[PDB]
Order: structure tokens, then C-alpha cells, then sequence
């Protein structure tokens, strides 16, 4: 869970993200796949070249799920249980990969909303994305 | 290593970096985002709040030094280990810093470059800077023993 | 939390560990500090050279704590409460270091009890030490 | 890299390893300790329980091939990247293995050597073997793209 000053920065930054959700998703994944190409091993049949329709479509879903976490921020694990089964049991994504994606979303947010991306906002988002990542990750791995 | 495109790109953007500000901004963020790192700079004073940290004159002056060390590495990509040997012994022998922390500072610096350059800090430019900050972290952890 | 059969393996091996607790703790730490020297950064004022009496002494305390978890294997987080507060709130030990120690303890057990260290016992121990590591680490870090 | 002491110690002990079994023991333990790794070997048959894995002939045969690759690495410690390029491309392009997994097999191999050598697998001997497996892991992840 997060604190008041944190939950409110999350909710408040989300308002800004929502109107550019599609491009934030796409950019987050392009940064990820180009900076840490080994993460592509989890998408063997996807075309993950920059600009691809498939990468773009996936980026929209990822940011939309972050939205689900923000909506049910008081109970993220509850809201993401199906996605959690998908990422833990089904796909067995190694925990390290979530850190790589989270960092790329922070990079994207910092470049997109420089004024709202204070050290304090950066801290609340790093913490929020760590909660999201733990939820999606196979416990104890 | 870094390709002509990557090397030229990171060098060109580095020329536009405010050297009295970026370093302190990166060190400040590290202390705020990863609170535990405050323990290594207790002589710095009040770091009890995000504003305290970001306004701290000491956070900023030391940040300038860290920024300077990064500039040196950027000038010595092909010999980062030789370039950071002394700082590495210093961080291991005197400061006792878990080198896993170097990665955090690198990530935070990457966020600061994105924060300042916005659209110009594209995904391929970030991928180039990720190689540099990983290379510097590696070199700084190299003389640990 | 562990399976019933897994807990059985942990309990049975702990009986063998207990009579050699001191050298198991010591060997575990010598393996850790020599294989992963960076972990020594957390012990600035310790003499961590092989054979050090200070290293031997810390090792006995590590193995004793593992012992407490085994005793309360059905409520590990509860039993290690204070130790958890120490490594999280006060020491702020990065999570990667627990994996390094866990691996060195496994190596120690594999060399000391070869007949009991089957693939099944190896898996039970890897899982038990992952629960112990998670209980001892700052959540989400 | 590896000092004269470390390189001679890993070379000496490796000469005592049963090449028809150690690799199969390490692959089997990987599949049992880290069950998700079974997804990559579905064609191997029954890997449903610890006994099924440790008695599976395909596990033992592929493990002999993995052990063979480590022996090659041990014979070319100064050029692991070139030595593992082809395998690196295979694990990336055809097998889609997250390289984070290579560290797990390396660690299980170290446990198997400890298991077989007992007292002889001293802490300094292990430290030398860790450099080798980290090196092999890094080389095998080098051609990913
Ligand atoms: C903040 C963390 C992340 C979120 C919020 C997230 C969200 C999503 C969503 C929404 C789906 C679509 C599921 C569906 O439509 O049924 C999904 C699928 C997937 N995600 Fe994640 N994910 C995250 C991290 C990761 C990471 C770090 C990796 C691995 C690098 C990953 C690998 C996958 C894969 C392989 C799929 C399935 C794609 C397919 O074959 O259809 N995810 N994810
Ligand atoms: C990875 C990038 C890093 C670089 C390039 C860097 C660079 C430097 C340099 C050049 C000095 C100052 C030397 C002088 O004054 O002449 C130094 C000192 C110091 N660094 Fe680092 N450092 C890094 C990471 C870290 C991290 C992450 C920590 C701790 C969490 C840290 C803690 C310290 C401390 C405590 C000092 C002494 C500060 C003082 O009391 O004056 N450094 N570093
Ligand atoms: C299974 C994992 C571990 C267990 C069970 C464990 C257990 C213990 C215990 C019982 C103590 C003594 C506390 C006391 O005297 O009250 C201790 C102290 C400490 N531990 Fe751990 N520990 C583990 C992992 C780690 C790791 C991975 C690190 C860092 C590399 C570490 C760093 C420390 C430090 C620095 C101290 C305080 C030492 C001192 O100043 O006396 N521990 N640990
Ligand atoms: C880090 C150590 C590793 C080494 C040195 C290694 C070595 C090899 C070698 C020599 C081959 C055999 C090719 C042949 O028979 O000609 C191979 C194939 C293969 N490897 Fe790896 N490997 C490593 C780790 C991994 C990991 C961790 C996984 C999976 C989690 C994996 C999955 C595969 C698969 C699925 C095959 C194809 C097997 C088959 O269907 O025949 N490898 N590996």
C-alpha cells in the first residue's frame, strides 16, 4: 500500500496520463525493448520492432491495466488477480523484467510531464509500480 | 560497445547538459526515491522531506562532483575500469557502498536526462545512455574486494 | 508457507544441521564473503577474512535464526519479526544479497549432507530460504 | 579474470568430474528446483515429479551436452563470447530463453560440484567456479538482440 501524499500523486498523474495513454504505452515498450532486448524473449511471436501495430496495441493494454491498479489502488492485488495468474503461473515472467519495465515507464513519464515529475512524484510512482510488479510476480521467486 | 550513432548521440546531448544542476538533481532524486541511501550522507543535514533534499546545498555540490565523474567516463568509454579504479576502491574501502546502489544512481540519472530533454531523449538515445550508465556502474564495482 | 512434505524435509535436515551448526554458519559466510566480496560492505567494522573469530561468531547467529524459522516453520514471518525489522528498517540490506547468502548455504548443505541433499530436498531448501529471505527484506524494494 | 591459482583449481577439479552424469544432475535439479524451466523441455517426456526428472534419459543426455559446453568454456576462459556466440544466438532466436535463467543453471551446477566433491569444494574453489559460471552466463547472453 501507499500513503496519502503518494496515492494522491498517483491519482493526479493518472489524470494526465489518461489522455495520452496510447502513446505513453507505446513509448514505454519501445524504450524497454530497445534498452533491454532480452525482455523480448517473452513475446516470441510478436513483432516488437519500433512502430509496429502489435507493439502499440500491447502498450495500450499495459497502460490500461496500470489504470485498473490506479482505480483500485486501495486493493491492487484484488483488482489484478487474473493478470497476476497470467504473469506468475502462466508466463512465469522473471521478477527482474518488471523492474526494467517500471524504469522505462518512469523515463517516459519524466519526459512527458516534466513539471509534475518532481522527486516526490518520481518516488511515489517508483513505489506504486513496485507494488504493481509484486502483485504480478510469482511470490518468492 | 557503443556504435558511431550511439557514441555521437550521447556525446552531442551531453554537450547540452547543465553541469551545475543535473548531478544534484540526480543525487537528490536518489535520496528521495531510495530513502535508505540517505544513510551514506548524514553530514549533509536535513533530508527529511523531498523539498529539504532538493533544496540542500550539499546534495547539489556533491551532485556536481558525481556529474563530473560521469563526464570523465563518457570521455573514456573504452577504458571505464581504469578510469574508475580509484573511485571504486574509495567506494569499497572507505564508503562501504553496496555496488548494487550504483545501478540505482544510473537509472535516476537516466530519468533526469529524460526530464530535461523530453522528446529529444528518444528510445534509441535512452538505449545508448543505458549502456553508458551500466558501463560506469560496472567499472565502479570493479575493484571491490 | 511450505508444503507438508517440504516442511518435513526442512525439519529432518535441520536435525542434522543442528549438531554442526557452528561450522555450517561459518562455512556459509566464508563462501559468501569470498564468492561475493561486495557483500562485505554491510560489515564495515567486522574482520571478515577467512578464519576470523568474528566471522565464525556471526555465522552461528545466522544459523541460529534459520533454526528459529524451522521451529516456527508454519509462521515464519511471525517468528522472525524483530530480525525482519532489523534487516529492513535498520540495516537496509539490498534484496539481491539474500539470494547470494541462500545459494552459499545451499552449497554448504550439498557438500555436508550429500545423501540427504536430493533434488527434492534442494528444492524444499531453496523455497524455505526464499520465504525466509522475503520475510527479512523491505517489502517492494 | 581467473588467477593462476583459480584457473588451475577449476581445471584440476574439472578433470575429476564424471562427464556422463554431472550435466544431467545439474539439468535435472534445475527442472526440479525451478519448475517453470520445464516449459522449455516438453519434448523430454515425464518431468512430473523429482524422481521422474532425475531418472529421465533425455534429461541425462541433454545435460551431457550442456556439460560439454561448460567444458568448452573452461578450455577457453579468455574468449567466452566467441566461444558461446552460436549458442547465444540459438538460445535467443530459436529457444527464447530469458538469460536471467542462465544464472540459475550456473548456481545449480555449483551445487552439484559441491555435492560431488564435498570437503574438497572449498570456499576459494567455489569462488573460482562462480567466476566461471557468471562468465559462461554472460557470454551466453551476449548475442541477444
Ligand atoms: C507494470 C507491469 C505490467 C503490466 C501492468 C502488464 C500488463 C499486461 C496486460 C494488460 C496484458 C494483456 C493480457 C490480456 O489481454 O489477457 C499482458 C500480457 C503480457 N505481458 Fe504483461 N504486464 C506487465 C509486465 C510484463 C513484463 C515485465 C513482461 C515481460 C517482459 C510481460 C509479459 C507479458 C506477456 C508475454 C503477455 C502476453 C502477451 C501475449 O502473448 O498475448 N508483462 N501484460
Ligand atoms: C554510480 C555512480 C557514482 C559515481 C560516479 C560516484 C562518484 C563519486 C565521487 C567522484 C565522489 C566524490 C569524490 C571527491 O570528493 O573527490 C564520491 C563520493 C561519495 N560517494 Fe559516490 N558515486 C557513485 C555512486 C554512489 C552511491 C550510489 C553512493 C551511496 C549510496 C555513493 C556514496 C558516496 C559517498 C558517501 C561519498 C563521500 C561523500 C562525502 O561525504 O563527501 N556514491 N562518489
Ligand atoms: C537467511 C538470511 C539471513 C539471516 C537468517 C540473518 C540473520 C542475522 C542475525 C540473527 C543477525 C544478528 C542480529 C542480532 O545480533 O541481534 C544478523 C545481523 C546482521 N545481518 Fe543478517 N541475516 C541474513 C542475511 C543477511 C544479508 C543477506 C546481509 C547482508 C549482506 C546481512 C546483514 C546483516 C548485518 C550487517 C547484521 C548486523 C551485523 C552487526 O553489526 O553486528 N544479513 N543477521
Ligand atoms: C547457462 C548454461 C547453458 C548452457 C551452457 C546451455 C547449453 C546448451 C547446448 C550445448 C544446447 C544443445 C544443443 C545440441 O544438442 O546440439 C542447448 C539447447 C537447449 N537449451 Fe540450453 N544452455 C544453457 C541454459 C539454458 C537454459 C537456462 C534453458 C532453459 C530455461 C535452456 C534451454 C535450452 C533448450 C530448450 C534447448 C533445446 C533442447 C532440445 O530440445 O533439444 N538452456 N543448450
Amino acid at each position: 500500500s501507499l500513503t496519502k501524499t503518494e496515492r494522491t500523486i498517483i491519482v493526479s498523474m493518472w489524470a494526465k496520463i489518461s489522455t495520452q495513454a496510447d502513446t505513453i504505452g507505446t513509448e514505454t515498450l519501445e524504450r524497454l525493448f530497445l534498452s533491454h532486448p532480452q525482455t523480448k524473449t517473452y513475446f516470441p511471436h510478436f513483432d516488437l520492432h519500433p512502430g509496429s501495430a502489435q507493439l502499440r496495441a500491447h502498450g495500450s493494454k499495459v497502460v490500461a491495466a496500470v489504470g485498473d491498479a490506479v482505480k483500485s489502488i486501495d486493493d491492487i492485488g484484488g483488482a489484478l488477480s487474473k493478470l497476476s495468474e497470467l504473469h506468475a503461473y502462466i508466463l512465469r515472467v522473471d521478477p527482474v523484467n518488471f523492474k526494467l519495465l517500471s524504469h522505462c515507464l518512469l523515463v517516459t513519464l519524466a519526459a512527458r510531464f516534466p513539471a509534475d515529475f518532481t522527486a516526490e512524484a518520481h518516488a511515489a510512482w517508483d513505489k506504486f509500480l513496485s507494488v504493481v510488479s509484486s502483485v504480478l510476480t510469482e511470490k518468492y521467486r | 560497445h557503443l556504435t558511431p550513432v550511439e557514441k555521437s548521440a550521447v556525446t552531442a546531448l551531453w554537450g547540452k547538459v547543465n553541469v551545475d544542476e543535473v548531478g544534484g538533481e540526480a543525487l537528490g532524486r536518489l535520496l528521495v526515491v531510495y530513502p535508505w541511501t540517505q544513510r551514506f550522507f548524514e553530514s549533509f543535514g536535513d533530508l527529511s522531506t523531498p523539498d529539504a533534499v532538493m533544496g540542500n546545498p550539499k546534495v547539489k555540490a556533491h551532485g556536481k562532483k558525481v556529474l563530473g565523474a560521469f563526464s570523465d567516463g563518457l570521455a573514456h568509454l573504452d577504458n571505464l575500469k581504469g578510469t574508475f579504479a580509484t573511485l571504486s576502491e574509495l567506494h569499497c574501502d572507505k564508503l562501504h557502498v553496496d555496488p548494487e546502489n550504483f545501478r540505482l544512481l544510473g537509472n535516476v540519472l537516466v530519468c533526469v536526462l529524460a526530464h530535461h530533454f523530453g522528446k529529444e531523449f528518444t528510445p534509441p538515445v535512452q538505449a545508448a545512455y543505458q549502456k553508458v550508465v551500466a558501463g560506469v556502474a560496472n567499472a565502479l564495482a570493479h575493484k571491490y574486494h
